[PDB]
């Protein structure tokens, strides 16, 4: 549930 | 499959696939490109990139679907259909690992381009980590964390703080080592130091490059007010 | 390819593609399904009905960003990969046609199943239609027709004005009226007394029925709202 | 642009 890189 | 298109058709398809949000074909594009032998740009990774975070990321999102079902219900059928999806994104890994060793990661020879790979490299052997199960998920996991760390070092060496691309291989890497490593104060030590980090470097930065660092930076932040 | 699959294990898999929004596989899964040779029932019609209307529905979308670029530039590769799409979007609309052909249409008995599997071979010539400029696209046109038609007789006569696959033909034989054969004037009159005639039989229904027919009726409404 | 059925 936590965020890696994304657009 | 690509071989017979030009690799400047190849490169626009991609895009045209993007548009289009359909991430398969712009993956085999993007594959066949490289397969052409030379070097990407900086615009050609980023193609690159995309279009297997976007197909590797709608395969994570189904696993993790059948995968709660499966531990629930503990018929074969959620186990096989779990077994296939995860047979599946394990094929799409290993095609872009392999795409990275022969021979994207030793023609990089420029800070850039060579850190992007191994971030690349790091994070497909994690999506390989989160499915292991078995006797080499020990070594897949070291495998993505000597990936994660030799960018890191190589980074930390040739890049400002506020790199976008120094940036997200920080927060991949932290996300590593909370998710797949066990190590959550390790997790937390890093994102917090590469915040830090590049808030002191943002007074270099033109409004443009100051967008695209805080932008990577409030990732940063979301994941300590999750993880703290 | 699921020649080898029991039946039930089909279906089980293609509510577990549902949940994990992998609709290819649905699809995969109910054409095996359908091919064991049995009637399907209302559920099973459902789960088929789902799989390849969203497997299509992101081949139209994708087919239209390509469409407006290929007309905005009005080299070969925005036409080469629209028809690429096209030519794909063709090879499932024809799967569906021959798995009503063959011979879930023949077998339908009752007004409920002939009536889907009718309305679901004017919804995919209606497809057809949209991506057709050749010799057969007035034959085409009018095999969406000819189908739509017959599933409205046979709903007029066997099926309440509210019943949702009643209202979701006529729903559908509205857009094709407009967007495929260029009469506005048909799909609006259409809209209005397949709206008019619902309202006045909402009476009769349950709670829960009722939820079903408005939520469709609704969308009569939008459209009406759209063209006048 | 008009609405066919939908889920
Ligand atoms: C992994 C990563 C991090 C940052 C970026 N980025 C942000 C803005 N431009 C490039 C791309 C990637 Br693939
Ligand atoms: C075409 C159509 C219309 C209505 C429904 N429906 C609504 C509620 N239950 C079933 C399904 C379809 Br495939
Ligand atoms: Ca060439
Ligand atoms: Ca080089
Ligand atoms: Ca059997
Ligand atoms: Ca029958
Ligand atoms: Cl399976
Ligand atoms: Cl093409």
């Amino acid at each position: 549930r936590p965020s890696s890189w994304r657009q | 499959a690509m071989g017979s298109m030009e690799r400047a058709s190849l490169i626009q398809k991609a895009k045209l696939a993007e548009q289009a949000e359909r991430y398969e074909d712009m993956a085999a594009f993007m594959k066949g490109a490289v397969e052409k032998g030379e070097e990407l740009s900086c615009e050609e990774r980023n193609l690159l990139s995309v279009a297997y975070k976007n197909v590797v990321g709608g395969q994570r999102a189904a696993w993790r679907v059948l995968s709660s079902i499966e531990q629930k219900s503990n018929g074969p059928e959620v186990r096989e259909y779990r077994e296939k999806v995860e047979t599946e994104l394990q094929g799409v890994c290993d095609t872009v690992l392999g795409l990275l060793d022969s021979h994207l990661i030793k023609e990089a020879g420029d800070a850039e381009s060579r850190v992007f790979y191994l971030k690349m490299k790091g994070d497909y052997y994690r999506y390989l980590a989160e499915v292991a199960t078995g006797d080499d998920k020990k070594r897949i996991i070291d495998s993505a964390r000597s990936a994660y760390q030799e960018a890191m070092d190589i980074s930390k060496k040739e890049m400002p703080p506020t790199n976008p691309i120094r940036l997200g291989l920080a927060l991949n890497f932290s996300v590593f080592h909370y998710e797949i490593a066990n190590s959550p104060e390790e997790a937390i030590s890093l994102a917090k130091t590469t915040f830090d980090e590049a808030m002191a470097d943002l007074h270099t930065l033109s409004e443009d490059s100051y967008k695209d660092s805080t932008l990577i930076m409030q990732l940063l932040r979301d994941n300590l007010t999750l993880w703290t």
